[PDB]
RNA sequence: CGCGUCCCCCGCGAGCGCACGGGGUCGGCGGCGAUGUCGGCUACCCACCCGACCCGUCUUGAAACACGGACCAAGGAGUCUA
RNA sequence: GAGUGGCGCGGACGCUACGCCGCGACGAGUAGGAGGGCCGCUGCGGUGAGCCUUGAAGCCUAGGGCGCGGGCCCGGGUGGAG
């Protein structure tokens, strides 16, 4: 049963580090700018 | 291609008497109800001797 | 009267709904305080091998105590010897595998037999599609496939394996009851391996597949499996 | 007794009739006609036949008594129902359950009935 | 009594749901929505009045019946099955029919249909080709779109228009319905050059022309 | 106006060098010569278009002479564009490269 | 019981 | 109009040529019947290659459809109308076959009563 | 995720509905149909592709440059008694 | 389990028990052994209110089929008494 809660936790954390990592883009651009 | 060795695979039990008398054979029918219906092994016992030759169920005496 | 006997019959119906919901928690508890332990597991073998490496010492982990070991040759021109331990082993057929916990007493068994196998120290995913996919019980001297909980529970209960996840735990962690656990599992049947195999004559060390294969065998398992 | 005289007619009756991998009996009172320890018309004390009328329309339901069952003619008692589609099965239906007079025969019985009605039906 | 509210978590998965059963707890808020505990119609009929039996039992039974079926779940009919498109076939993208009458023809294709075929007019005046369905299978969408998003085609004309009847003879609703759409498209295929009788022109597969190596 | 299909030969059987499975055909689609290029015709509708003595009826219209035997490329043959393709009724070995047709139209462009 |  | 079956699946055959005996073509002494090959040397005994197949239990017809025909049915040796009323109650599964020395005059009825019994015949207009 | 109670720290809610859930269904379709076409695997003839030496026998080993056999019908060989 | 205290006349299949059914694993084979044959031949006791000059046996067949096979069933022709 635990399996879909492992899964859930799983695409929830990744999902998160995918939106911390565009972030992350988008914080060099702006580095880069300055 | 699995090595396992078919000399000991089909047991020789009997799963019915040889002989063809009905009197016999209907005991069976009623014992093959109640080996497998009833908890008691008695049944399993007699049911299985039934099977037997005339050699393997000897007279037992007074 | 027959007005306690529906409302009998459902009280009871309605125990055993809430004996399997009892059980069902218990069952979901035990797999993630193993997501915990396996966690914890892993972790510590980083952890231990750091504290070693920062005082500039060596943490040498502790030998495997669980191997993976595939039969690769066939079953024509094999000594009588090298027939029994292969057959001891539940390796009866080309492509056969079973779960062999290491000793003194098993090496010398899977040294015995070198040409004839290819084993290693299995991966915890490896041992997870191996239990969930070619999983299959040993129930009635019957391959009844492992496609319930009540079906290990059935069989292992008695040593607290009521699930896949305990089984999984009891094979990886080689527990008090690994014996029961692994004899209960039917030896895996496994497909030929999908890309090819190197050499099957020759040892893996002389760039063959015969033999011992550390973290290796994860390799063959997913390419197997 | 039934089960008895059942373990001498299975293979070598005169009705048996075995060829094509097939196994009938031409009992004057087997309905499915085929060798069974159910529908044996011979065997048993209670024996529902279902046969064609002596007319052209109308099934007769042969009923065979309690009392002589070692008397060949006062047995079986006749009974023609020459009715609708209907209530010739539903007669049927009554005569064996509201009697309790051997209800395994109960829907072998209308099938039969049924297929006797089906055939003294006219064609187009 | 109450109204049916929407699914409160999203579909974060097919199958999964984005919240778990103690935030769905909440979510519902089940910690104060706690809970404690026709056949035989009579007819006056002119020796008394009757009483009739609707679902009579039958006056033929076959000799013998074919048993009922075990029960599947996931075979649901062609009416209700989840209807699938491809990222290349947008409303206003131009389809190379392949297998029909109108076999190589670039005709323009209108919307998705509620029955997964393509609802098709490659204009009347030009391909010869009328209101008219294809298949997704059966069409290569070319890599050439009229911005078709600003028509209205009429919603009268739907799957059951389409379905044949059983020579053919056409009714003027096929006639009208094809002449209103056609004064929103042919002014709209012309706002691009070329493009008039590039739809009239045919597809072909000449010498050296592999389709594997031509991206359309 | 124009040729809707893609020029393939039945170049051989599935075979083994000592053995041949009539059941699976190769066939060589003139264009593509490799693995990379072999993708498009997958799951391809594929016709044998021979024509006989005696006439048969014809999907459309009159009865022809010309008859088929219908495909489907199966999956991709080799190291070199050659391609798989099983049949509904197994080729006769009289077309031993000789024209089948990969057609266009399970098209997932 | 303790659903009340 | 046909009397069709109850249910009519697909009869799957893994074989529908004969089991010829190996030298039934060279010789006419040898009849078209099989026989094992019980020679020391024989290449269709010892499962040689391009060879004569040998009959296993494996080529076994599926259980639903063995002896089952074409039509559906399996048939049934039909010698007069008192072997018909047989039939009647296997309506739907099983058909009657007229034997070859039952008499033109007593197909006229045996035809004409298992039309009336709604009986299927393989061979209904044979002699007339 | 109750309260009415039993300690060491601080025994049945009432329904619906959707379904990756103990093995396929479609509540979806379209074509051609009377001396010219429809199906018939089998069975007649034929062609192609791959395979394929001639059986019986004794033999360690037979396609053998081992022996029996031109061909066909009919007959023909573990019986009976103690 | 059971005691005694505090409107509708309705419900498919089945089970020749020597049958029916379910789940798992397995299948080379000379000499050789055993089993099962609703395989085949000829006579016998039974039995099929069997079949047959409105055409038995036989024999031929580019006919329809069936059985894994031994073989068998039909259609057509031929034939004349089982």
């Amino acid at each position: 049963p635990y399996a879909k809660t492992m899964r859930r936790n799983t695409i929830l954390r990744q999902a998160r580090n995918h939106k911390l990592r565009v972030e992350r883009a988008a914080a060099a651009l702006a580095a880069k700018s300055d | 291609g699995v090595d396992i060795l078919h000399n000991k695979d089909r047991k020789v039990w009997r799963k019915e008497p040889k002989s063809q008398d009905m009197y016999l054979r209907l005991l069976v029918k009623l014992y093959r109800f109640l080996a497998r219906h009833t908890n008691s092994t008695f049944n399993q016992v007699v049911l299985k001797r039934l099977f037997m030759s005339r050699t393997k169920r000897p007279p037992l005496s007074l | 009267n027959f007005a306690e006997l529906k409302i009998k019959r459902l009280r009871k119906k309605f125990a055993q709904k809430m004996l399997r919901k009892a059980r069902r928690k218990l069952i979901y508890e035990k797999a993630k305080h193993y997501h915990k332990e396996y966690r914890q597991m892993y972790r510590t073998e980083i952890r231990m091998a750091r504290m070693a490496r920062k005082a500039g010492n060596f943490y040498v982990p502790a030998e495997p105590k669980l191997a993976f070991v595939i039969r690769i040759r066939g079953i024509n021109g094999v000594s009588p010897k090298v027939r029994k331990v292969l057959q001891l082993l539940r390796l009866r057929q080309i492509f056969n595998g079973t779960f062999v916990k290491l000793n003194k007493a098993s090496i010398n068994m899977l040294r015995i037999v070198e040409p004839y196998i290819a084993w290693g120290y299995p991966n915890l995913k490896s041992v997870n599609e191996l239990i969930y996919k070619r999983g299959y019980g040993k129930i009635n001297k019957k391959r009844i496939a492992l496609t319930d909980n009540t079906l290990i529970a059935r069989s292992l209960g008695k040593y607290n394996i009521i699930c896949m996840e305990d089984l999984i735990h009891e094979i990886y962690t080689v527990g008090k009851h690994f014996k029961e656990a692994n004899n209960f599992l039917w030896p895996f049947k496994l497909s030929s391996p999908r890309g090819g195999m190197k050499k099957k004559t020759t040892h893996f060390v002389e760039g063959g597949d015969a033999g011992n294969r550390e973290d290796q065998i994860n390799r063959l398992i997913r390419r197997m499996n | 007794s039934a089960h008895l005289q059942w373990m001498v007619v299975r293979n070598c009756s005169s009705f048996l009739i075995k060829r094509n991998k097939q196994t009938y009996s031409t009992e004057p009172n087997n309905l499915k006609a085929r060798n069974s320890f159910r529908y044996n018309g011979l065997i048993h004390r209670k024996t529902v036949g279902v046969e064609p009328a002596a007319d052209g329309k109308g099934v007769v339901v042969v009923m065979k008594r309690r009392s002589g069952q070692r008397k060949p003619a006062t047995s079986y008692v006749r009974t023609t129902i020459n009715k609708n589609a209907r209530a010739t099965l539903s007669s049927i239906r009554h005569m064996i359950r509201k009697n309790k007079y051997h209800p395994d025969l109960r829907m072998a019985a209308i099938r039969r009935a049924s297929a006797i009605l089906r055939s003294q039906k006219p064609v187009m | 009594k109450g109204k049916p509210h929407c699914s409160r978590n999203p579909v974060l998965v097919r199958g999964i749901g984005r919240y778990s059963r103690s935030a769905m707890y909440s979510r519902k808020a089940l910690y104060k929505r706690k809970y404690a505990a026709l056949a035989t119609v009579t007819k006056p009929v002119g020796g008394g009045t009757r009483v009739v039996k609707l679902r009579k039992m039958p006056r033929y039974y076959p000799t013998e019946d074919v048993p009922r079926k075990l029960l599947s779940h996931g075979k649901k009919p062609f009416s209700q099955h989840v209807r699938k498109l491809r990222a290349s076939i947008t409303p206003g993208t131009i389809l190379i029919i392949l297998t029909g009458r109108h076999r190589g023809k670039r005709v323009v294709f209108l919307k998705q249909l509620s029955s997964g075929l393509l609802l098709v007019t490659g204009p009347l005046s030009l391909n010869r080709v009328p209101l008219r369905r294809t298949h997704q299978k059966f069409v290569i969408a070319t890599s050439t779109k009229i911005d078709i998003s600003g028509v209205k085609i009429p919603k009268h004309l739907t799957d059951a228009y389409f379905k044949k009847k059983k020579k053919y003879e056409i009714t003027e609703q096929r006639k009208v319905d094809q002449k209103a759409v056609d004064s929103q498209i042919l002014p709209k295929i012309k706002a691009v050059p070329q493009l008039q009788g590039y739809l009239r022109s045919v597809f072909a597969l000449t010498n050296g022309v592999y389709p594997h190596k031509l991206v359309f | 106006s124009g040729r809707l299909w893609c020029k393939a030969i039945f170049a051989g059987y599935k075979r083994g060098l000592r053995n041949q499975r009539e059941h699976t055909a190769l066939l060589k689609i003139e264009g593509v010569y490799a693995r990379d290029e072999t993708e498009f015709y997958l799951g391809k509708r594929c016709a044998y278009v021979y024509k006989a003595k005696n006439n048969t009826v014809t999907p459309g219209g009159k009865p022809n002479k010309t008859r088929v035997i219908w495909g489907k490329v199966t999956r991709a043959h080799g190291n070199s564009g050659m391609v798989r393709a099983k049949f509904r009724s197994n080729l006769p070995a009289k077309a031993i490269g000789h024209r089948i047709r990969v057609m266009l139209y399970p098209s997932r462009i | 019981r303790g659903l009340r | 109009a046909a009397l069709r079956p109850l249910v009519k699946p697909k009869i799957v055959k893994k074989r529908t040529k004969k089991f010829i005996r190996h030298q039934s073509d060279r010789y006419v002494k040898i009849k078209r019947n099989w026989r094992k090959p019980r020679g020391i040397d024989n290449r269709v005994r010892r499962r040689f290659k391009g060879q004569i197949l040998m009959p296993n239990i494996g080529y076994g017809s599926n259980k639903k459809t063995k002896h089952m025909l074409p039509s559906g049915f399996r048939k049934f040796l039909v010698h007069n109308v008192k072997e018909l009323e047989v039939l009647l109650m296997c309506n739907k599964s099983y058909c009657a076959e007229i034997a070859h020395n039952v008499s033109s005059k007593n197909r006229k009825a045996i035809v004409e009563r298992a039309a009336q019994l709604a009986i299927r015949v393989t061979n209904p207009n044979a002699r007339l």
